[PDB]
């Protein structure tokens, strides 16, 4: 029996309870992405990386949820490496940064993926 | 004659509706499907106004070709008979003398078809599925639920002990029973203030945004809107409503003061067996999912589809889509009777509840996909090491699922490997699934 | 075993449910009925709590001698596990999820004893019959309403127009039709003016105080208050409800608010067939009458007795005098399977609607004798010199059907004769059973 | 082209205008046609949305005959650019900007055509002609 | 005063395609662009409540948005969020929420809201303390043809007595010296206490405003970072200079557009300041402020081709 | 396309978006100012360099607007330099400082020019 510890395991929502994904598995990710026609696009904090409310507490008001877009969405990306290329631009423009890469669904103007792709020290 | 007329052309504002009837020995198709038009519409002065612009018209029979003396009477009302905005009036008018009609033996409504110039007379769900996920910042994973138990007995600081432990867990929702409204041994204020404080613990530790459905099922119009005000108060997001046995009425007064305050609806089909279970009377429960689509709801309990065979598994995923959709077309094989134009109604996001345990995760992933909640009672809670870590349990079972799905991989067949592999790195998972590793591995 | 407890003592603050259960295939009563009580209960950390202190108990299973797998379970619950107050947590708690378990095959619920610590938590009806009485003036008669026909389709002044001449002929009451709320051809609020009009022209004539039933059922819980204030602001005597498709929570809302400004409730059971008529499953209408008896109503539709076999007006006596009496004692011949202490809760007056025709006068004045409201639709109506004078028809009638019984004359024998002689003095009465002689005379 | 379909078949909810359109000295009434559904609808980054769900189409052209340079455009919109029971937004969304659009010289709306489903959305008279008499 | 923008026209931007968009990503995009240095962003003319995006869940995420953008410059910001309505009840109903989280400014269509509304959303934002952004849709159905219907200084001398704190002006943009000066005639109308009577800019009546307060003019459409010094020039400090396609068309994003549009103008105002002539220095000077900006440089690549 | 940082570019509002200002730059601004005839006046801050919203968050309410006074409106300055010697004086009295420039329109009764003139370390 353990106790899920208290401290120190803050969470960044879709696939964040895995193990850290590895450039194969990234890779993959983004492929899913592409495979299915999503836009990829990527996204970047350096200070707020956690929701928290500081300027409205009505039903459903956050601040934190959105984060700085890193360049453009990539509109007709054909490989996934040109998305991992980035990666590797904003973690080392960003190694503070928290970094995530997202997806539109264009047509059904939802967003549709998400899942983070590096940290800062220590998370 | 009168109310049978093979003859018609459905009109666009129109509703149609599709009722299963079995009528007596010795009453021809004709007069059973043409009684249930007369029932369901008109009568006398017509001289006065019009019986025909007003009558309600069974234009076509089909035989059920398997059952006895089962038929699919398919009648078509007019768009004059319903009041805007209004599902009880819906269902008054429907549903409301034709059952207990003598010369029937028994009748279900099987599906309604409600016409785009109906279906803007109504607010629907006060956010939907894009909204909500949204809101929530929640995407590429269906969202997991926990139940907290007993039902009742338990005391408002204990349910907020259960809350936080299964948020911290990995849950984004915890749910208040269905018939915890407010009673001798839990009143509602002090649950929702003790849950509203262990819900804002659990978001503080995680970095998730958490949620718990609080129930503002009440007696009364003004003691139900009253809960949900002061949920609006605590600036929670959620809160819950039973909407068959609270009633279609008050349910859209609830729904309506969600879409104006903010908060999402999650809604529970308690009762609906009473009305949906008999294959030959009631109403089918797609009819019952698109009434609460249109009164409005932003979740609503879907049932499951563990244990269910894969003709029962395909009506179930016809009404998923009747609540998730724009555009659906008849399809006679899962039940959809009707194509149905929601003209851009949100959608509702299905809850698969009851039985669902770890192992049974790759089925829903690939049965629901993505927007649904799945919903553990005892999954979360049955695990042994306790609720937090039966909530990592179910969290990492689910992110497993995905990544592989993502990878190509199949979840019909690769499933009990996936799982497999994953309770590898995870103490939660493996202590989760240890009796099923016995049976199956 | 833990719910299947046939030591059980029941407790006087405990609700007592009589379930009719049909098991699968494989299963005993013992189990079926344990499950019934498990699932309208409880399940986990009742070391936490106390599983023992809110279970429901089956304490009891009898074999419906006549059917194949019919029992009759037993089961009791808790006082504690009710919100005072809320019909909508009585049925949520027992009806909400037992009649979908897979392990019985249909389920219906026969009778609920409702304890009388339970019963003081409700309002009723927000006058009854003494009152009722009291206020119109009315006594000694059974009341008579009248249906205005057709259902749609008429406009609001031609819909005055029926209702007094209808109200000057004799009848005490008209009634919108359960389905008038307000529609494209009549809008509710220019149909209310009307009918205040042509029944305040009606009492002005007469000299008798004259009722139209507004219905106020609405779509949310404000627009149904809405119709009700302003009912309230003509000063006229009643409004009506659609309980089944309003809702119950909703209903408790029009019923408080009747109490407080002095208007008669009249209920509507529109949909009680979906949920009352299959033998094998659904909730009896004995128990939906007696949620209406505690959620509160003046008048509430009982049926019809015309054309029922003995076997049949025995239930439906069994549950009148539920709506009427203060202590009903325990008689499973008419179905009353707990003896019901109402502990002075105002009673409900009972409709008995459908078919009802002048000649059937003399059984229903027997049948229901003087407490309850006689509704002619098609009697009125159908009467070919017109209505008001169809109004006379049914007056005279009733009023000789009256006179006979307080000379000792038995309705059920001279009936046919009763009638038959008043003919004589009324050409009104005398057209309005000109066929009947044809047959019977 | 993008706002100029003469493939297009209404849809039952939809609303159409029919405006009388005088484009300038040397502006095909095929361009004019197409700046006034471009106008009275969208723009750009409809790769994050979708522009053909949301935009106006010009899908017919007439030539008044009679007049000028006056054609009748007839433009069709989607129900989801209007806002239930708003005349202000039905008004806004058409006739808000493409009236001053220098491209063209004077622009007239000659009928809109709205559909049930929208109809169903407004109240419209308090009582009407039956009622009030 | 409110704002703390003092020395510079105010920047706006506008967030595009004008229906269509989601409420997050119209948040998302209202974001980018005032961080990058823009005042202010605007709901479309027509974004009131529709199927696709609701209003409360707009001006929701829009209010988070904004205060993303104003903690991260240091800038108070601001987006006109559009509160017209179909009823009086409505629209109040959602100047209330605006006001309620805190924001500064709400929005109107003042021509197809109606003058009775409009009067109404402007005395409870007198009360309430939030700045009125009014937009003129429908005035060319009104005051386009030349020999019938208003003038638009007319429908614009009736929204500074009905209320609004900006009204949209028009662009002067590929504008005639004749045209200018009619524009500069009603600008004045809305701006200042005493007009003459001047024939020449169409202003037939001197006006005297007793002190009624002056109403910003906001210039837009057709306005691009290379158009800076003249719009600086004919307008001067007191106005929004509004950007659609200028912000959003940048080739690299919205933010760094945002940075493209703000550099261009700090530097039409330094140069005014240090006595240089935008008439004429004009291009040279956005041309020199390209050196030190990338963000410039870019938004004006095609313009060098042309001009350079 | 680079990505314009969303970290430490804290902006202080007029021509702070082009390079710092040299002191003929300064002179020039300050030169303009007095030859429109508004009144110089110095103000500073040494805490709240930055708009933040305190006490009340209703519409239009935000605290770090004012700051202090640095000695007096200098009306009828008659040359730039007086301003000038001025802000040389509050840097060395105030190294933290952040000084800004303003200038008065008495007649509109408006303030009608600012930009900032000095900042502390690491801005
Ligand atoms: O609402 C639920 O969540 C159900 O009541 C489903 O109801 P429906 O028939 O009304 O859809 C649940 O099964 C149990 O309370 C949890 O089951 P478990 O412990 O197995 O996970
Ligand atoms: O409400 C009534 O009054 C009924 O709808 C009975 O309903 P219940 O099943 O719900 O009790 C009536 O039969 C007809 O509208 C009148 O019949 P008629 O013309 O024969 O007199
Ligand atoms: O309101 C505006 O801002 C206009 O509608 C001007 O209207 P008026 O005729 O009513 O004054 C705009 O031109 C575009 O939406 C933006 O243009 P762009 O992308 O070129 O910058």
């Amino acid at each position: 029996m353990q106790v899920w510890p208290p401290i120190n395991k803050k969470k960044y929502e879709t696939l964040s309870y895995l193990p850290d994904l590895s450039q194969e598995q990234l890779l993959s990710e983004v492929e899913y992405l592409l495979k299915n026609g999503w836009v990829p696009c990527l996204e970047f904090e350096t200070e707020h990386g956690f929701v928290y409310r500081e300027n409205n507490k009505s039903p459903g008001y956050y601040d934190g949820r959105y984060w700085t877009m890193w360049k453009l969405p990539m509109f007709g990306c054909t490989d996934a490496t040109q998305v991992l290329a980035e990666v590797e631009e904003a973690k080392k423009a960003y190694p503070q940064a928290w970094i995530r890469i997202i997806g539109f669904d264009n047509v059904r103007q939802v967003q549709c993926i998400s899942f983070i792709a590096y940290k800062p020290e220590g998370y | 004659l009168t109310y049978y007329t093979p003859e018609y052309q459905t009109k666009d504002t129109d509703i149609l509706a599709a009722f299963r009837v079995t009528p007596q020995p010795g009453v021809p198709p004709e007069e059973a499907g043409a009684a249930v038009a007369a029932e369901s519409s008109t009568v006398w002065t017509d001289g006065l106004t019009s019986l025909d612009r007003y009558k309600g018209r069974c234009y076509r029979i089909e035989r059920v070709v398997g059952e006895k003396d089962q038929y699919i009477a398919y009648v078509a009302y007019p768009l004059d008979l319903f009041e805007e905005g209004s599902v009880t009036n819906m269902f008054t008018s429907i549903v409301g003398n034709v059952f207990g009609f003598k010369a029937l033996r028994a009748l279900r409504l099987e599906d309604l078809r409600i016409p785009p110039a109906y279906v803007k007379t109504f607010q629907g769900p006060p956010h939907g599925i894009q909204v909500e996920r949204d809101k929530l910042n929640k995407y590429g994973r269906p969202l997991l639920g926990c139940t907290i138990k007993p039902k009742l007995g338990l005391s408002a600081k204990n349910y907020g002990r259960a809350v936080y432990e299964c948020l911290r867990g990995g849950l984004d929702f915890t749910k208040d029973d269905e018939n915890v409204n407010s009673q001798p041994f839990m009143r509602w204020r002090d649950r929702f203030l003790f849950c509203a404080e262990a819900l804002y613990k659990a978001q503080a530790e995680t970095g998730e945004i958490k949620g718990h459905y609080l129930n503002a099922t009440a007696g009364t119009c003004e003691e139900m809107i009253k809960r949900a005000v002061f949920a609006r108060e605590l600036g929670v997001p959620i809160v819950m409503h039973d909407y068959l046995t609270g009633g279609f009425t008050a349910n859209t007064s609830l729904a309506h003061y969600c879409r104006d305050n903010g908060l999402l609806l999650h809604i529970h089909r308690a009762m609906h067996a009473v009305i949906d279970r008999q294959k030959n009377h009631g109403i089918h429960f797609r009819v019952l999912a698109k009434a609460l689509r249109m009164s409005g709801g932003d979740h609503i309990h879907s049932g499951t589809v563990v244990g269910k065979l894969e003709g029962e598994r395909d009506i179930t995923l016809g009404f998923v889509d009747l609540l998730r959709d724009d555009f659906v077309e008849q399809d006679r094989s899962r039940g959809i009777y009707f194509t149905q134009d929601w003209v851009s109604l949100p959608g509702v996001l299905p809850v698969a509840s009851g039985g669902i345990h770890v192992w049974h995760m790759p089925a829903l992933t690939e049965i629901f996909g993505d927007d649904s909640v799945l919903q553990f009672g005892g999954g979360t809670l049955g695990h042994p090491w306790g609720n937090a870590p039966g909530a990592v349990a179910n969290r990492v079972a689910l992110e497993a699922c995905v990544k592989a799905r993502n990878e190509g991989r199949d979840l019909a067949q690769e499933g009990n490997e996936i799982i497999r592999e994953a309770c590898k790195w995870s103490p939660e998972l493996a202590a989760a699934c240890e009796v099923w590793k016995e049976i199956v591995f």
